[PDB]
């Protein structure tokens, strides 16, 4: 297993 | 300790019998072909997969086999009783325009869900998106009509598919029932045959709620003594 | 703002026999205007906007 | 003794009439569209006539009319087509009412 | 978590723009498996390179084949298919043979749980049109039992370290034919020259059977 | 086997094919 | 089919050129390919 | 974790290698009923393909006996002025009461084609019926 950089914060959202 | 025994009695139960809701009762040949089944489209309409379906054509209008029709719809009344048993999600599309108000009042009456409507792109295969992460999409989808209003296959047929949903659908001579999980080969124009479906179907739901209803009950008394 | 309800309980069936098409309010209501004109046939401006 | 479906198509008045060309059905008025008139004779399409000019009036819904059919069913092949275009309608001529 | 992601090609894709010129994006093909025959691929494209590999792997993990495997090892009979112009050559190997296949062929049955297998890769080296090739191929491949069901007969396997013992692999679950097959005496069979050159010591090539590391 | 299923035979209803108004003439 | 092209996908949907249909259209709509043809062969 | 592959496989054969694989925890409310009850065919995707050359369709003509009666009948009286009633199912037309008699004449013993047709229509005569030939 290895890490991508995680895509989003999810709290930027309505 | 207790809930296998009540998986087991309820659940499992009506699938060890052949006809556990008594759907044979509903039709015959003879009431399918009072309701004009039989009547198909013409040959030049004929789709290929459809021809082991089909009577034969008189005077170049293909007649449907209702021997094959009246085993076809055994199948699919009883699976769609045994998925109303289980309190699936029952959902009933169709386009024509002609039997809409028929087939929403049908789906409402049973307590199930109709989308008569134009269909929006991903409904079903983004689902999440359109209704919300916790959406629950149907368990069975009965199509009346299998094509939408531009004679192509009704785009619910292959995202039913994608989302492993089995359908149910009447196959008219000129439809495609390669992915329609029950088929049932009938005439999905006449206002007669649409209306005798209708009964079928809202009648196999309704019975399969009622029994489900009994077995609990009776599974309950039963407990407490 | 105001805020539309659960569309769906516990057991996660919608409450709306409309609920699929995404429109159930708007399709609901024209249900009920295409009945009213089906009854009718059976039977049978300056100051508004 | 149970009749089999070979014997219902057989014995069925829709096989007995043979062709629909230029033969006298009697109709049923189900939906009225203004002078558009849909009515069902006992196929698997409707045919829609308009309203006559003669007793327009007497054409309400569930009048009973004789009809002059021509096809149960319009359909034709159009150049390019692997299959055959339908308008979902039978073709049919409205000769009047029907009366006892 | 049981799922694995490999990256099997990143390309450069530029698209000419009415305003903008030339533009920049990246198409990624990944595949997904959780070794033990689960496993699936899927196209990603965006502009930044890492959202591509979140779109590929998480559109893959949808698109989920099912690989069966003959002793969760190999596949059950040799695999030869074209998919557009790529064609796939595959054989059945016994236990301890590797995997002795294209690169991205390796990549894949690690995914899928394939332990031993021989293929050829020939035509167009097509990296997508041989990963779907592929997929297409595995999936389409019919087991022991399918083969006893179809034919009402047994399967019997005779292995060469267990000398004339019949190991019979796979029974019909209904009834058992009682006439034998029929024994044509010559099959109508087509055969490919690449290994009957090699049965028949004609094929001369430096680069196979060459001393590798373990795959 | 059963005396109410289709049989084989041509069309009866069939109509003659059109003619030209020359056509059988010198 | 001939160079003229007759691959529309819904060349079984019926023709209704009326002005009521002119009112109920999709703004973003834009005629088609084979839209045109119907108008000038509708016209001739 | 599933399978949107709507052309490989059944949803069936699909959600079957799925649960086996354990890429699903649990099987859908659907699965238990389908194995008990499954259909006639396993809705596989199929393409469907054009004939060519020498292959046609196995659907035959639905033709009886009787259609040749009828022909004639049409023929030398035309489509009686009397409407068809499609919706009575027990409906029955001059041309069908001609081809009931015309079988009763036959089961007599008489097997000439245009001796049997005139007499026949003599019968329906003398019980009243209108037969005015076309020409
Ligand atoms: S139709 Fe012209 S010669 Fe017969
Ligand atoms: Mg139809």
């Amino acid at each position: 297993a290895f890490v991508i950089p995680k895509k989003n914060v999810p709290t930027s959202k309505r | 300790e207790d809930s296998t025994d009540f998986n087991d009695k309820i659940l499992n139960e009506p699938l060890k019998h052949s006809d556990f809701f008594n759907v044979k009762e509903l039709f015959s040949v003879r009431s399918l072909f009072d309701a004009r089944v039989h009547l198909g489209h013409k040959a030049g309409c004929r789709h290929r997969f459809m021809e082991p379906y089909i009577f034969g054509s008189r005077l170049d209008h293909d007649i449907i086999d209702l021997e094959q029709t009246a085993t076809h719809l055994q199948l699919a009344l009883n699976f769609t009783a045994h998925m109303a048993y289980r309190k699936g999600i029952i959902l009933f599309i169709s386009r024509n325009r002609q039997f809409s108000y028929l087939i929403e009042n049908m789906a409402r009456d049973c307590g199930e869900y109709a989308h008569t409507r134009y269909f929006r792109g991903g409904m079903l295969t983004n689902a999440r998106l359109l209704f919300g992460p916790t959406v629950r999409l149907p368990d069975l989808i009965i199509f009346l009509h299998t094509l939408n209003n531009i004679f192509e296959p009704h785009v619910a047929v292959r995202d039913a598919a994608k989302m492993n949903i089995p359908t149910v659908g009447i196959v008219d001579t000129n439809c495609n029932p390669c992915l329609i999980t029950y088929p049932v080969p009938g005439n999905d124009d006449s206002p007669l045959a649409v209306h005798l479906y209708c009964r079928l179907f809202q009648t196999a739901i309704t019975r399969a709620k009622e029994k489900r209803q009994q077995v609990e009950a009776l599974y309950r008394l039963q407990g407490q003594k | 703002p105001r805020q539309r309800a659960i569309q769906w309980g516990e057991d996660g069936r919608p409450f709306h026999y409309l609920f699929y098409t995404g429109k159930q309010s708007y399709y609901s209501l024209m249900h009920d205007v295409y009945g009213m004109l089906l009854n009718l046939e059976k039977h049978q401006v300056i100051g508004s906007r | 003794n149970v009749e089999s479906f070979a014997s219902m198509l057989r014995h069925s008045p829709l096989t007995q009439m043979g062709p629909a060309k230029d033969k006298l059905v009697i109709g049923r008025i189900f939906h009225i569209v203004e002078n558009d008139l849909y009515i069902d004779f006992g196929g698997k399409f409707h045919c829609v006539c308009r309203r006559p000019e003669v007793d327009g009036e007497k054409y309400q819904k569930g009048t009973r009319v004789r009809l002059r059919l021509l096809d149960l069913e319009l359909t034709s092949r159009f150049l390019g087509a692997t299959t055959d275009t339908t308008v979902l309608e039978a073709n049919a001529v409205l000769l009047g009412i029907q009366e006892s | 978590e049981d799922f694995d992601t490999r990256i099997l090609e990143v390309r450069n894709v530029f698209t000419m723009t009415a305003k903008e010129g030339r533009k920049k994006s990246i198409r990624v093909l990944v595949a997904v498996g959780n070794g033990k025959g689960a496993a699936g691929f899927s196209i990603g494209k965006a502009t930044d390179r890492m959202d591509a590999f979140r779109k590929a792997k998480n559109r893959a993990v949808h698109h989920l084949h099912y690989i069966e495997r003959y002793e969760d090892h190999t596949i059950f009979h040799d695999i030869s298919l074209r998919f557009k112009r790529t064609h796939i050559k595959m054989k059945k190997q016994p236990k301890g043979y590797g995997l002795r296949c294209h690169r991205a062929i390796i990549t894949i049955c690690r995914l899928i749980g394939i332990k031993d297998m021989y293929a050829k890769v020939s035509g167009s080296i097509n990296m997508l049109s041989l990963t779907q090739g592929l997929f297409r191929g595995l999936s389409r491949q019919e087991t022991h039992q399918q083969l006893a069901d179809k034919k009402g007969l047994h399967v019997v396997e005779i292995r060469e370290e267990c000398g004339p013992l019949p190991i019979v692999v796979a029974s019909p679950r209904g009834p058992l034919r009682k006439d034998p097959e029929p024994e044509d005496e010559v099959p109508d069979v087509k055969l490919d020259w690449e290994d009957v050159k090699t049965a028949q010591g004609m094929k001369r090539s430096v680069w196979s059977n060459l001393k590798r590391a373990a795959t | 086997s059963n005396e109410d299923l289709p049989i084989s035979m041509e069309n009866p209803y069939k109509e003659p094919l059109k003619k030209c108004i020359l056509c059988g003439k010198h | 089919k001939v160079w003229y092209e007759s691959p529309s996908l819904g060349s079984h949907s019926t023709y209704k050129p009326s002005k009521l249909e002119f009112l109920m259209r999709s703004t973003s709509k834009k005629t088609r390919k084979e839209d045109h043809a119907r108008l000038r062969a509708l016209n001739g | 974790a599933g399978s949107r592959l709507e052309t490989v496989g059944s949803i069936f054969s699909r959600t079957r290698d799925l649960v086996r694989a354990g890429v699903l925890k649990e099987k859908p409310l659907w699965f238990d009923v389908y194995d008990a009850f499954p259909p006639l065919r396993e809705p596989v995707f199929q393409r469907p393909r054009v004939r060519y050359g020498k292959a046609k369709a196995p659907i035959q003509d639905i033709w009886y006996h009787e259609d040749r009666i009828r022909a004639k009948f049409y023929s030398v009286y035309g489509s009686g002025q009397r409407a068809f009633d499609l919706f009575n199912p027990n409906f029955k037309s001059t041309c069908q009461r001609f081809v009931e008699k015309y079988t009763e004449l036959q089961k007599l013993g008489e097997t000439d084609e245009e001796k049997l047709f005139v007499e026949t229509g003599k019968a329906l005569l003398a019980e009243g019926v209108i037969l005015r030939r076309v020409g």
